């Protein structure tokens, strides 16, 4: 029947799949019954059980298994499925185990899905509470040579699969656990011949895939105070080193016992004990402080503290097992790998990426023993190619081909010991960008870091710190010093102004010594050296209007350096656009902090009710300004130096002080700053200032004491170096001789003291070709005081500062120079125009960012609130510190000593101690005022007659301005409002009743004062100084260096304000580089007999000064005196022989003798200067159109659409002219000499007698060296005069006429010649220029470099575009600068034809080619608005 | 023959019964990659046995209990070798004073006992108070503040608080004793 049949086939099925595929299930339900009862799991607290297991295979060797769970109370090992081989058919080798040949793999077993769980660790706790007899915890939780070298023989290789595993720690208890995972896992177990051990065992493998990661614990009852991690890849959580592939080779030597007599030794005879991991491509090796308080929490539970002081462990003696000493960790990196730092500030997230290159190793050795000093650890890595960079607008961070690090870790005995930690750092050839956001956001990094948990005495470790940081084979940093701290992001081609410091070797050490708990003070010491070769290099943008004028220059310049180039750098070789301006062999920088440390009290766990806590606390701080100030020592040391010194150099300061440490230590892109509503300016503004997320304490002060000192500078003043003739040496540039340049800042809660200090400084100006001489200019010396005023009164705390008065003194010595003329005239000229040019540099000024624009307030120009308070509104515009602080300029030059000197003629002016006076709240007026005080100035002139063996030099003219006292009172600036003086008095009457060190607002007083007068704290409450600044009655010197002894008085001059009862200059040894390898003979003797005969002294001999010694400078300057001019009594003569507002006396008197052999002498002055036109350079013609362009800012009548402005009145003048006494002499054969006295006149307009006398030198014959030659007059004379103006004889008389008319006419003949010819030689040098520029087709020389992207910073920006014929001077500028054919003009040339002189052709040839150029500069011309009246 | 018919229709039946047995169980070892899916921390997802998972929840409670717990003693006879000198040895001398002093010596049978979890002085001294209301309650907080700014607070601790902190816990102690005698 179909029952029956149908019955039976039911069992077979049932009965059959039952057998092949559910037999396993009853196997493995038997089996797990067996094994516990017979080892006693279940009674020892061992969960087993098996899910699956087969029975038919093991005369095959093969136990398939599945579901295989094994727990002990800390791991859960679980087992998808697997099998076991045991391929018994591979013969064994030996009888006994060989060690020392190889073995079968008879035992191989494969793992597929492989779970480890770690998620306790019993025994350290049952130890923990054993050693504290913790009772209930101990209670509650319910807790052979032969057969080893027979199964080690039996087995063989032990070859372990794993297809996939996985590794978890953490437990209920832990917020995120640690997830590892891996993909085939092949492994080879093996035990092999050891040294001094039992055996070797090694288990080396591969896995094709590994990831590690932090997963969010779902048991975990997450809070408030749990952070989320940065940064998730999906669900498996936070990464950490991810990789593509891994090599582990595994060693430990299975102890043995030791034989000899002695103890198991600490460094002989180890057992092997190591670790090696091989990475392969796509490592990414991810980190932070997040992962790093995860990686603490799971290891202080994994790993608890028994807070046990430890002892050291007893060496197994002989007869007794050996313990293993140490296990060493080898970690290398065969790919290029990653490494990246991830932390969160705010709500966003930054980074520091870096990268090593491959075979990048870490070594680390880890002592598994105490000894008597406790247990240490080693650590060696090493990075190839190590590249960093970071998460800002600016990315790059560093670079270098090799970095090393050797830490050392010791830990003492006793848990609560003081730790050690020895940092060493190398690096070979490293580059790096520093910006101080890199501080800002390296000091975000650290604090995020340590973390906000509150110190815990019962926690408190003491640990110090030796950090070691060393840089060999070249060091580079650049500094980003664009102006008002703009940045370009751009990736190539990036327009930033740059400055590097390169150098071979760089060192920086710093120790932490914070081995006090909550000390009140802080301090730590930091030192920095760059140790040789050093230099620094300046890069501009291309189309800067700054980078083709120092091209140029450069380039034209004729400078021979003491300093070889430095080789040193990585991307500022490039010379033709890195310019190299400093060099020096040593700059060394060490600081001093003090600081309390920044406690967050909010974080104290105080389980004390809130109400009676306050009461026993002390009070807290209301203001910044009520904390103790932190302190800052800085201390910088510029051992030589080799300087091509130019106005770059102070523009370049300028730029460091505003973007590292002023207002402009932020970073702004130039792509982003587009905000017009004040509204959300102020939010944006309001958001990075988070002032009240912050405590008090924060924005604690801190005092910073800056020293820094410059040794033994030899500076090129760099100028556009004139033509070469051939028969002459070439004419270098001048040289300056500065023996040490000292400034010292001492800044504290309410003002700062700056104080700079020069010493004696030289000036070699070379020979030039026309032979006269080399020139000297010598300075005594040099001290600059600076004392800014400060207040916190309606200061926002992020600024927490304003400043309401700066006063500044400068301190001029003795000015002594002999310079040749026209030449040196000519290098003082262009010195003054390039050092103008690049420190104002007018094209290259940037506007400021919208919110870098801070107020008297510490809040923005537009949208401040406490404008908006007044007119009752939220937001107004406040007023800048700038033009509400009380600023006071004292200058005072003791002396001047220059002599122009020619072949004939030398020509000496001096002055006496000139004191010049700046005081924009001068008396009762809040307005800008300027005070002249010229007690006298002198200019004497001698014509050297050369008849005699003997030179022969007469004063042909003489010039005496006495008594000058000029107070000149200069309108408001325009665009102020009219209350602005009643704005500035109440704003410094406000920001001073605390201090009161303006005087003049509290004196009682009719007549008000200034720091002009001795009415202000200078350097001290009485301003010793000013006191008698203005006073030039006396005529007395003020750069008298001297000490003052009181602490209360203020210091002299050159004396420390850091130190005590020390001078500013220090003369002490330093570096330096030493020097690589009339026409008639009648008539000017006629003139020598009556004109006063002089003696001139000129300089011995001006040599190139060498530093040498200290004082050497000195004594240089002391040799090369100015030059004098002695009077003869026994040659005396006729010289002396005479009968908006403004306020003061004009002069007191106006001496002036005059004879026509001294304007002959001048005659030679001016035909000495049109001689040397034609050697000067045409580039310093381009460079003074250029000047013009831009002074007037570039106001062409194309650029007159954005000039709409749209003194004019009250003009008064009260002035005291002098009293004139004017004396003529001529004398030809027979002496007339003619006086002319002016008496004082007085403009309210009046005058006063005037005498205008003939003399004449006849004898007492007709009606003491010439005791017979009285003087007979010829008298005129008026007797008053009063302008109102308000908005025979005959034949005597001839000689002198004669005379004196024609030596006039030949001077103003002169005078014109040489007009027209400055005029030719512009005309002609400018078409020569034009016409080599135009024919040249080198590449660098070109209208427009790049794509000008910083240029929309700039302001005037609108008008150098469109500024045509200043585009074009700025490509003659890269003409001189980069054309092959420049050095073309160092020629001495004169007109290539002499059709040139005629003016209508030279003008023509010019125009035509502007003409010829027009078409090459328009294609870039950028046109503000239009103008076509000008295209007809 | 329908024997034969029989005997293939088995044939056939028990082939796509096996393999289709061994396709789903290789689908959901496929599926079950350790290396792709993510864990869980929980032991009731790796342990069946309720037992077992009991056994260890509670040997991890006594493991977080045992941590609580532990407490360092600052003040030790060898611990007193190192530091001694230092600075903040005193702050160290007064967290442990307290504990000393109350701890050691009401460690009797009608004493208090400081709580294993949320070991607070301020909230043992006032249960300590809620017994015995003779002690003010000011003499409590100062004891309790001079301690916590021994043990976290950045206000200078020195040998003036020490002996401050020590007269107070005599006072208690004296206080404490007349009224358990
Ligand atoms: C991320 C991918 C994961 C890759 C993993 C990289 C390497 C990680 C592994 C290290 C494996 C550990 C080696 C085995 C332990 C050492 C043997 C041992 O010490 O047992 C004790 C005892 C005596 O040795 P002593 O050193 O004197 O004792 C001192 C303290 N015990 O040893 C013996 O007597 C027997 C020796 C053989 C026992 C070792 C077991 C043999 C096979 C091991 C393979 C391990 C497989 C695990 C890999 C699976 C993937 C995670
Ligand atoms: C010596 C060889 C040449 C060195 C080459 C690099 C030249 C770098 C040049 C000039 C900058 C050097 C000064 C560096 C620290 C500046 C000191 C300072 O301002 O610290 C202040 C700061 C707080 O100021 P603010 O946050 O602005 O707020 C206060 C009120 N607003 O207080 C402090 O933290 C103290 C600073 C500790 C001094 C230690 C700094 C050591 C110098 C590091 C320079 C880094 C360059 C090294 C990179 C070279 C790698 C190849
Ligand atoms: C169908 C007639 C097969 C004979 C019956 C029989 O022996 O089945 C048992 C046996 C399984 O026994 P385990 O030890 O559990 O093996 C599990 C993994 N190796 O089944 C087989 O091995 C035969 C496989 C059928 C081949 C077609
Ligand atoms: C991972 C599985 C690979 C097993 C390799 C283990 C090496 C063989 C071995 O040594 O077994 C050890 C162990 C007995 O330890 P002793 O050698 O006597 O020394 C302990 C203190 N005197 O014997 C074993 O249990 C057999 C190891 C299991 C083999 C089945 C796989
Ligand atoms: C899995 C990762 C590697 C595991 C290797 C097995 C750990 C091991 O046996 O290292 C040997 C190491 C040293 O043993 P001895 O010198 O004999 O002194 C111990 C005296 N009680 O064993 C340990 O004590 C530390 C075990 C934890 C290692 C992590
Ligand atoms: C997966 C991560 C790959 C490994 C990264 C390298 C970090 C590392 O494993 O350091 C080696 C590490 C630390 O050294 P010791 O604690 O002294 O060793 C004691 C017994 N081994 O030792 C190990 O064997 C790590 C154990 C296996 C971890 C891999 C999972
Ligand atoms: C690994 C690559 C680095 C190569 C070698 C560099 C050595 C690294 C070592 C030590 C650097 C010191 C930084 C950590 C020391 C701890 C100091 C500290 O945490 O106090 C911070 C303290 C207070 O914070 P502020 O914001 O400045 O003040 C505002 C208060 N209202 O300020 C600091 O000390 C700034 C720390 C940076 C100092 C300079 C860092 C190193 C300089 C150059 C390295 C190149
Ligand atoms: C070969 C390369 C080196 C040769 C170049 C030589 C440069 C020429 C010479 C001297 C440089 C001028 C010295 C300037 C000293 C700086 C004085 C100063 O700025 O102190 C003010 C400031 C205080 O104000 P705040 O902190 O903002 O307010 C705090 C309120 N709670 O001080 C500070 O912040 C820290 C002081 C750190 C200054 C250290 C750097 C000094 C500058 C240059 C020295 C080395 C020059 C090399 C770099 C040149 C790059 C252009
Ligand atoms: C702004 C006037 C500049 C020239 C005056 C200073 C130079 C004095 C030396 C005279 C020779 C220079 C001739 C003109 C060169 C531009």
């Amino acid at each position: 029947s179909f029952w029956v049949t149908a019955s039976v086939v039911t069992l077979f099925l049932a009965w059959s799949t039952f057998v092949v595929l559910f037999f396993s299930r009853v196997s493995a339900l038997f089996f797990t019954f067996v094994i516990d009862k017979y080892l006693r799991l279940s009674k020892n607290g061992i969960h087993f059980k098996i899910g699956g297991i087969s029975i038919s295979g093991l005369h095959a060797g093969k136990i398939m298994f599945r579901n295989v769970i094994y727990d002990n109370g800390d791991m859960t090992i679980k087992v998808n499925d697997g099998h076991l081989l045991f391929k018994y058919w591979k013969s064994v080798e030996h009888r006994h185990l060989n060690l020392s040949t190889k073995r079968a793999s008879r035992l191989h077993l494969v793992l597929n899905g492989l779970h480890v769980n770690i998620y306790n660790n019993l025994t350290k706790y049952t130890e923990i509470a054993r050693i504290r007899r913790f009772d209930w915890f101990f209670e509650n939780t319910n807790m052979p040579s032969s057969v080893w070298e027979n199964m080690w023989n039996l087995l063989g290789i032990v070859h372990i699969e794993v297809s996939a595993g996985c590794i978890l720690v953490g437990n209920k208890f832990l917020p995120y656990a640690l997830w590892t995972r891996f993909e085939n896992l092949n492994s080879k177990t093996s035990v092999t011949e050891s040294a001094n051990d039992r055996a070797l065992l090694t288990f080396e493998g591969e896995t094709e895939n590994v990831a590690v990661s932090l997963i969010k614990n779902e048991q975990f009852d997450f809070t408030a105070k749990d952070k989320d991690p940065p940064r998730t890849m999906g669900n498996d959580g936070c990464p950490l080193l991810q990789s593509a592939s891994l090599e582990f080779v595994y060693k430990q030597d299975l102890l043995g016992y030791v034989t000899d007599d002695e103890p198991q030794s600490i460094t002989l005879k180890l057992p092997l004990w190591s670790s090696e991991w091989r990475f392969g491509n796509n490592t990414v090796l991810s980190y932070g402080p997040w992962a790093e308080q995860q990686r603490f929490l799971i290891y202080s539970f994994f790993y608890p503290p028994d807070f046990q002081n430890s002892t050291a462990t007893a060496m197994p003696t002989r007869g007794k097992k050996r313990i293993h000493v140490k296990h060493d960790v080898k970690i290398i990196l065969t790919k290029e790998t990653c490494m990246d730092i991830w932390f969160m500030r705010g709500e966003q997230l930054e980074s520091i990426r870096t990268r090593c290159g491959p075979l990048s190793s870490l070594d680390m050795s880890i002592l598994w023993i105490t000894t008597e000093k406790g247990f240490y650890w080693n650590m060696k890595a090493e990075f190839l190619n190590f590249e960093a960079t970071t998460s800002l607008i600016f990315t790059k961070l560093f670079s270098c081909k090799k970095f090393n690090v050797d830490g050392s870790f010791v830990y003492p005995l006793t848990w609560n010991g003081e730790q050690t930690w020895t940092i060493d750092y190398a690096f070979t050839k490293a580059n790096a960008w520093f910006v101080w956001d890199h501080k800002r956001l390296f000091t975000d990094l650290i604090n995020d870091w340590i973390g906000d948990d509150p110190s815990d005495i019962s926690k408190f470790v003491p640990f110090r710190v030796h950090n070691r940081m060393k840089v060999v084979d070249g060091f580079e940093v650049i500094m980003l010093l664009n102006e008002s701290n703009w940045v370009d992001t751009a990736d190539m081609n990036a327009e930033n102004v740059e400055v590097a410091i390169v150098g071979e070797k760089l060192s920086f050490e710093c120790e932490l010594p914070f081995v006090d708990f909550l000390p009140q003070t802080q301090m730590v010491k930091y030192e920095m050296r760059g140790e040789k070769s050093v230099a620094m290099r300046a890069k501009f943008p291309p189309d800067s209007a700054t980078a083709p004028i120092r091209a140029a220059l450069s380039r034209l310049a004729r400078c021979n350096s003491y300093a070889p180039p430095s080789k040193h750098g990585t991307h500022s070789l490039d010379t033709d656009v890195w310019f190299e301006l400093w060099r020096t062999e040593l700059v060394k920088m060490d600081f001093d902090h003090h600081y309390r440390p920044l406690i967050v009290k909010s974080n104290i766990p105080s389980d004390i009710p809130f109400s009676i806590l306050s009461d026993y606390l002390p009070p807290p701080a209301n203001h910044p300004w009520d904390l103790e100030p932190d302190y800052l020592g800085v201390d910088i040391l510029i051992e030589g130096s080799d300087v091509k010194f130019t106005g770059l150099l102070v523009k370049l300061l300028f730029e460091l002080k505003n973007n590292y440490f002023g207002w402009y230590d932020s970073m702004t892109s130039v792509d982003d700053e587009k905000i017009d509503d004040p509204i959300k300016l102020k939010a944006s503004f309001d958001k990075t200032n988070a002032n009240g997320m912050k405590p008090v304490e924060y924005f604690r002060t801190m005092n910073v004491d800056v020293t820094v000192r410059v040794c033994n500078v030899r500076a090129e003043m760099l100028l556009y170096s004139p033509a070469i003739d051939e028969g002459a040496e070439p004419e270098k540039v001048p040289v300056v001789f500065v023996e040490e340049v000292a400034v010292e800042v001492k800044k504290t809660k309410t003002q700062a003291l700056i104080q700079v200090g020069v010493s004696p400084a030289c000036a070699y100006l070379d020979k030039s070709s026309q032979g006269s001489g080399p020139g000297c200019i010598t300075l005594s010396g040099f001290q600059f005081r600076g004392h800014a005023m400060y207040s916190a009164k309606e200061v926002a705390w992020n600024m927490g500062l304003v400043e309401y008065g700066w006063i500044m003194e400068i301190l001029v010595g003795d000015i002594a120079g002999t310079l040749d003329f026209p030449a040196h005239a000519h290098v003082l000229h262009q010195i003054m125009e390039s050092l103008l040019m690049f420190v104002i540099s007018p094209d290259d000024a940037t506007k400021v960012p919208d919110r870098m624009q801070f107020c008297q307030h510490g809040q923005l120009i537009k949208a401040c609130s406490i404008a908006g308070k007044k007119t009752n509104e939220i937001l107004g515009p406040c007023k800048t510190e700038e033009q509400m602080k009380y600023r006071q300029i004292r200058i005072s030059v003791d002396s001047v000593n220059l002599t122009f000197v020619e072949e004939k003629t030398i020509l000496q002016i001096s002055a006496d101690p000139v004191r010049v006076t700046i005081c924009n709240a001068h008396e009762s007026r809040f307005t800008e005022h300027v005070c002249i005080r010229v007690p006298g100035i002198s200019i004497r002139q001698a014509v050297r007659i050369k008849e005699k063996p003997e030179n022969i030099w007469i004063e042909g003219a003489n010039a005496a301005i006495e008594g000058v006292s000029l107070d000149i009172e200069l309108p408001t600036p325009k665009s102020a409002s009219p209350t602005i003086g009643k704005e500035r008095l109440e704003f410094v009457r406000m920001h001073d009743a605390d201090t009161k060190r303006l005087h003049f607002l509290w004196a009682d007083h009719s007549v008000w004062g200034c720091a002009c007068f001795g009415n202000t704290c200078f350097f001290g409450d009485v301003d010793e100084i000013g006191s008698t600044f203005m006073e030039t009655l006396t005529k007395k010197k003020f750069f008298v260096p001297g000490i003052e002894r009181n602490p209360e008085k203020q210091p002299q001059v050159m004396q420390s304000v850091i130190l005590k009862n020390k001078p500013i200059l220090s003369n002490q040894p330093h570096m330096f580089y030493k020097k690589p390898k009339l026409q008639s003979m009648e008539m000017s003797s006629s003139y020598a007999t009556f004109v006063d005969n002089v003696r001139v002294e000129l300089p011995s001999a001006i040599t190139v000064p060498q530093f040498g010694e200290p004082g050497a400078i000195l004594e240089w300057c002391q040799a090369h005196q100015a030059t004098r001019i002695i009077n003869d009594v026994n040659t005396s003569g006729v010289n002396e022989v005479r009968f908006l507002a403004i306020n003061g006396v004009a002069a007191t008197s106006l001496d002036l003798f005059v004879t026509p052999i001294g304007i002959e002498a001048f005659e030679r002055l001016v035909t000495a200067a049109s001689h040397s036109v034609p050697a000067i350079n045409p580039c310093i013609l381009v460079h003074m159109c250029y000047r013009d362009c831009v002074l007037k800012k570039h106001r062409q009548p194309l650029t007159e659409s954005l000039f709409a402005d749209e003194p004019i009145s009250e003009v008064d003048i009260t002035v005291d002219l002098p009293r004139v006494s004017i004396g003529l002499f001529q004398c030809g054969v027979t002496a007339n000499m003619g006086l002319l006295l002016i008496d004082r006149a007085f403009i309210q307009l009046n005058g006063s007698a005037i005498t205008v006398q003939l003399l004449q030198l006849t004898n007492r014959d007709a009606p003491r060296m010439n005791n017979l030659e009285p003087r007979v007059m010829m008298d005129f004379n008026v007797s008053d005069t009063l302008i109102i103006l308000e908005r025979p004889i005959y034949e005597a008389l001839a000689p002198v006429m004669v005379s004196w008319l024609s030596v006039v006419e030949n001077f103003l003949r002169t005078v014109d010649k040489f007009i027209h010819t400055v005029e030719c030689w512009k005309s002609v040098a400018m078409a020569k220029v034009l016409k080599l520029a135009l024919d040249s087709t080198d590449e660098k020389v070109v209208v427009k470099v790049g794509k000008n992207r910083m240029g929309r910073t700039r302001v005037l920006s609108a008008h150098q575009a469109s500024c045509p014929s200043c585009i074009l001077l700025k490509t003659l500028f890269r003409w001189f600068a980069y054309a092959g054919n420049a050095p073309g003009a160092i020629n001495h040339r004169l007109d290539i034809r002499p059709e040139f002189e005629i003016e209508e052709t030279r003008k023509t040839a010019l125009m035509a080619l502007l003409s010829h150029w027009q078409s090459d500069v328009g294609k870039e011309l950028k046109l503000v608005s239009y103008e076509d009246a000008h295209r007809f | 023959d329908g024997t034969s018919v029989i005997y293939v229709c088995a044939v056939i039946i028990l082939i796509l019964i096996w393999v289709a047995i061994i396709g789903q169980r290789q689908i959901w070892r496929h599926r079950h990659n350790v290396a792709r899916v993510r864990p869980q921390v929980s032991l009731s997802s790796r342990i069946s046995s309720k037992k077992a998972v009991l056994l260890r929840e509670t040997q991890l409670d006594t493991v977080m209990r045992l941590r609580c717990e532990n407490q360092a003693r600052l003040t030790d006879c060898i611990s007193l070798q190192f530091h001694g000198e230092k600075p903040y040895v005193h702050r160290m001398i007064a967290v442990d004073e307290v504990t000393l002093e109350i701890d050691g010596q009401l460690n009797r049978i009608e004493g208090a006992v400081q709580r294993q979890a949320g070991e607070s002085t301020y909230s043992y001294l006032k249960r300590i108070r809620e017994k015995v209301p003779s002690i003010p309650l000011n003499l409590v907080h100062r004891i309790a503040f001079l301690q916590e700014s021994a043990r976290f607070r950045p206000e200078k601790f020195d040998v003036e608080q020490v002996m401050e902190l020590r007269s107070l816990l005599n006072q208690f102690l004296r206080i404490l004793s007349a009224e358990y005698d």
